[PDB]
């Protein structure tokens, strides 16, 4: 039972992922999970995602002043 | 005392049988020894 | 929590997520554990129509390890737990049938009584090889004095030859090993029969005991002048050679 | 319960029509028809059936199921599987049992070649013939083991047109060189002499040679076996005129050759050169790839057995090379660039060299 | 599994292969994976099984030819030529034990299909070596058997045959050294 | 009910699918679980798998000497040729059926999603192939039919046709050669 929880786990992160390179997000597998299940708690997806590029230009500002 | 399997004396006394060299070359020296 | 990897068994014959699981797999495509459980029923069932009359034969469970291990004890040709020189045996005797790997014991058991024929006709060989020593107060001259020395010595060189492998080899291996220094130990103890709890053969063929004196000597030239090139024919020869020395010294 | 076991497999899978194939069949049959009796065909395991089938590739003498009856493939038409319907299930059972029946024939003849003088010799053919049966049936066996090694994952499994694609050419070649067993061996028959059976055997091969000449200009593999087959057939042949042209003769008088090997005719003869070196029959066996050399090789074998008289890389080797170098179009192209150089350069020499 | 068949092939008889070459490598009907596969497999085995026995018991028996039979020192050089060939099997029986070690899963049809190379050779030198025996042919006639057997078409039995004529021609070497 | 299905398109028939050998790729139509429209695509799809069976028996027939049927090196090459254009079929057969088993809901819609495009190639080859079996051709007859067909407009069966040609003028290539 809970290697078929894995099997699916493993299924629906692999449709995921596919999902994730044809949508062209750059996300990374960091978000495989940690990502979408603690939103799964319950989180504003409008807020999340806002939360999300705040933190990819965040991201993006500290690769540019690093480099 | 008698060594590994050390093919020297055993081909010696086995390819040329043990008693064929043995008398070619001891026995042989042994008569003559006998005689003189 | 998502590392997980998957099966990649898939059935048509299962309809929906197939684990893969197989059926209990062909004892001769895997054993050696399962096929212990196999083998030591059938075993089991032979003794249950026959009544049980294994008793020691019911596995003696050796290691693969253990077994090596009882090997190299009888590498020195000493007499091992299951190559015990028994007092009806004067050499190896074996233990309560030692199963093998993934097997029952008669087969195992089976070759290890190959093995232990060997290693008791080495027990006694060796014994036999310490009859110049042993037989210090000897009415039969030089001749057994020079023979069982270079005994002794040969035994000596073999026992480097043994002791220079380690104590983990295969037993078919091993025996393989020792199948020309078995054929020489059995042409030489058959000659020798040096049996000490269980007197007569040491090896060889049912050897009562070697020839006497310097009679001793003059069989063993004729023996060796016929019996040429071969385990102990060879052995022989050369020792017979060295013994010309011991002749240099009687002339 | 399984054919390891003397029961049928009763084990479920994951459920509903889609994996209960014969179930869903049976369900049609007593459904439309109550007094349906599904015949208790002993359900077996589709990947069962695989390993089973990877035994009697290896050469499996039969399966509970799969028994080779009538020395060909047979199947116990008792046994079903609920992945599969019986229609299909038979169906598949008969592309494996082609091959099966050819190959159980085939074993049955290699195993026969094998059995499991002093002026005279054994018909080498008949030995020669076993040896390329054996690298052949070892090639096949080896396929086989490999298809066992990919069972033995027990975690990838393969389609048995899988199977069948990796024994494209094995199933080709198997096909073709039935036909031309066929050819070399019953054309000679079993009143066929050692001159006769040899020299029928023999012509078969180089016809078979022409024949899957042009049977697919791919057949290299199949075409390359038949080749390599010839090659060794060529080899008790080969080395007999090795023999004949080094020695003049041997320890071999096999009575295979197709030539009259009469040999009451004495080595301080005149009609040595003729009866010793005449034709046999069952003007004899004759064929015009030899035939033509045919005088030339008369002559040569009485130049080489006056040579040897007189006296009181061998030819197998050259035509080695020459084969590796050689090997659609048939034997023809070999046969005929050895004949002529190397041929025609042994039958020369040696001439020169015993007159 | 395969320990009691590698201990049958050591001369130690299988409790199923009973290897009493008398009664053969006798499989006894309690198969494992009792189908006919496995039957089939233990017949395959058991081939080159009691033919590894009776040899086995005619190398014992070859450790000889000087007595009333085919009278001639050379019999013991068959049993070492014999041997010699053997070493070869030996080694590939050692190698099998090994790999059957190494596989957990036994690749036992692998195995079969590996060693049926010295299995088939196996029936044609027993062939030639019982011609050379049962015969009788005391001294070099014996010998005869195999050295105009040189049409030879099986390239096993040959190289057997080959082994076994090298002994000869040693043997025949130093009988003419002695003779000289 | 989808691996048999495809069994009986593999060249098989199956239980549910009867190959009727002049009613072509005929279904017993009793069983449950689809529409007999549904039934009508895998008809129009036992069209092809009727073709394909067809299609075996001429290849195996024209792959047999002393006939009178059409002989020689072409049609050996033929259906050389043709068994070698049902590999990118055979390929597809074995990779729709790896999908259909890897997909818990692969919908026999999806199968024929993906045997449209074999089904678009296939009739106007057996058509053609009808056609030269008509006109009996041998020699480099079936040669210029073939060169008539090779301005095909059907872009699979074009380029199938473009390779075959190929095959076909090698051989021809071939025999020049040896007449040059």
């Amino acid at each position: 039972a809970a290697a078929a929880n894995l099997n699916a786990v493993r299924e629906t992160m692999d449709v995921l992922l596919e999902i994730s390179r044809i949508l062209n997000t750059g996300l990374d597998m960091e978000t495989l999970s940690i990502c979408v299940r603690l939103c799964e708690q319950g989180i504003n997806p409008e807020a999340l995602s806002s939360v999300i590029k705040e933190l990819r230009k965040a991201t993006e500002a500290l690769k540019a002043a690093e480099n | 005392v008698q060594p590994d399997t050390d093919e020297t004396a055993v081909q010696l006394s086995e390819l040329l049988p043990l008693p064929v060299l043995m008398k070619h070359s001891v026995t042989a020296p042994l008569a003559a020894h006998v005689s003189l | 929590v998502l590392t997980y990897e998957a099966s990649r068994r898939r059935c048509w014959e299962q309809i929906g997520c197939p684990p893969g699981h197989r059926e209990e797999p062909y004892l001769t495509e895997a054993g050696r554990d399962a096929f212990d459980r196999f083998c030591r029923l059938r075993q089991g069932e032979l003794q249950v129509l026959g009544g049980a009359l294994l008793q020691a034969p019911q596995p003696v469970l050796v290691k693969e390890s253990e077994l090596v291990k009882d090997t190299l004890n009888v590498l020195l040709g000493v007499v091992s737990a299951t190559f015990s020189l028994c007092q009806p045996a004067q050499a190896f005797t074996v233990k309560r049938g030692v199963h093998v790997s993934g097997a029952s014991p008669e087969s195992v058991s089976s070759l290890l009584s190959e093995v232990a024929e060997c290693g008791t006709h080495y027990a006694r060989l060796s014994d036999f090889s310490l009859q110049p020593v042993l037989d210090s107060s000897c009415s039969k001259g030089l001749v057994f004095q020079a023979f069982t020395s270079g005994l002794r010595r040969y035994l000596q060189y073999y026992r480097a030859c043994v002791l220079s492998t380690p104590p983990t080899l295969s037993l078919l291996t091993i025996g393989f090993l020792f199948k020309k220094l078995g054929r020489q130990l059995r042409y030489l103890a058959e000659l020798c029969g040096v049996g000490t709890a269980l007197p007569g053969t040491g090896g060889g063929e049912p050897r009562a005991a070697f020839p006497t004196g310097v009679r001793l000597l003059s069989y063993l030239y004729q023996e060796a002048l016929d019996n040429c090139s071969n385990e102990h024919y060879p052995v022989l020869l050369s020792l017979l050679k060295t013994s010309c020395e011991p002749y240099t010294r009687f002339i | 319960r399984q054919y390891w076991t003397t029961r049928s497999s009763k084990f479920p899978h994951s459920l509903h029509l889609h994996s209960n194939l014969a179930a869903v069949w049976d369900q049609h049959l007593y459904s439309s028809d109550p007094l349906y009796v599904p015949d208790d065909r002993v359900s077996v395991t589709e990947t069962q059936v695989i390993r089973e089938t990877l035994w009697l590739l290896s050469g499996v003498k039969k399966l509970f199921i799969f028994q080779l009856i009538d020395g060909k493939v047979a199947v116990r038409n008792n046994i079903m599987v609920t992945h599969l319907t019986h229609s299909c299930l038979r169906s598949v059972l008969e592309q494996i049992a082609a091959y099966g029946q050819v190959v159980f024939r085939l074993q049955e003849f290699i195993d026969e070649v094998m059995g499991h003088k002093s002026t005279d010799a054994p018909f080498r053919t008949y030995q020669a013939f076993m040896w390329a049966l054996y690298k052949y049936f070892i090639s096949f066996k080896e396929e086989l083991s490999e298809i066992e090694k990919c069972i033995i994952n027990n975690d990838t499994t393969v389609t048995l047109a899988i199977v069948v694609d990796k024994l494209s050419p094995r199933l080709a070649q198997l096909k073709v060189l039935h036909k031309v067993f066929s050819t070399g061996v019953a054309e000679v028959p079993p009143d066929t002499r050692n001159v006769v059976r040899a020299s029928h055997l023999l012509n078969t091969l180089y016809k078979a040679i022409l024949e899957y000449d042009n049977v697919g200009e791919a057949s290299e593999q199949t075409v390359s076996l038949l080749f390599s087959l010839w090659v060794e057939t060529v080899r008790p042949y080969l080395q007999i005129v090795d023999e004949w042209i080094v020695h003049g003769h041997l320890c071999d008088g096999a009575r295979e050759f197709i030539i009259q090997r009469n040999k009451n005719v004495p080595v301080n003869h005149r009609d040595f050169w003729y009866a010793t070196y005449t034709l046999y029959s069952v003007q004899h066996t004759m064929v015009s790839f030899l035939k033509p050399v045919l005088k030339q090789i008369i002559m040569a074998g009485k130049s080489m057995q006056l040579l040897k008289n007189l006296q009181c890389k061998s030819l197998y080797t050259l035509f080695l090379e020459s084969v590796q170098s050689r090997l659609c179009q048939t034997f023809e192209l070999t046969l005929r660039s050895c004949l002529y150089p190397h041929i025609d350069k042994q039958y020369l020499d040696c001439c020169g060299n015993l007159m | 599994m395969i320990h009691e068949l590698l201990l049958a092939l050591s001369g130690y008889p299988g409790s199923i292969f009973t290897w009493n070459k008398r009664g053969g490598l006798q499989v006894s009907q309690d198969f494992p994976f009792l189908h006919p596969s496995e039957t089939s497999v233990l017949n395959r085995l058991c081939r080159l099984g009691t033919d590894y026995i009776r040899f086995t018991e005619f190398i014992e028996q070859y450790t000889q030819q000087g007595q009333g039979g085919l009278h001639g020192i050379y019999l013991r050089a068959f049993c070492t030529g014999l041997d010699s060939v053997l070493q070869p099997y030996r080694q590939a029986l050692l190698d099998l034990e090994q790999e059957f070690l190494a596989d957990p899963h036994l690749s036992i049809s692998h195995i079969n299909y590996s060693l049926d190379q010295f299995q088939l050779l196996f029936p044609s030198v027993m062939v030639v070596v019982e011609q050379i025996k049962s015969q009788k042919i005391h001294g070099c006639q014996i010998l005869e058997t195999v050295y105009k057997h040189s049409c030879g078409g099986l390239p096993p039995v040959r190289s057997a045959l080959e082994k076994i004529l090298a002994v000869c021609h040693g043997v025949m070497y130093k009988q003419l050294s002695a003779w000289m």
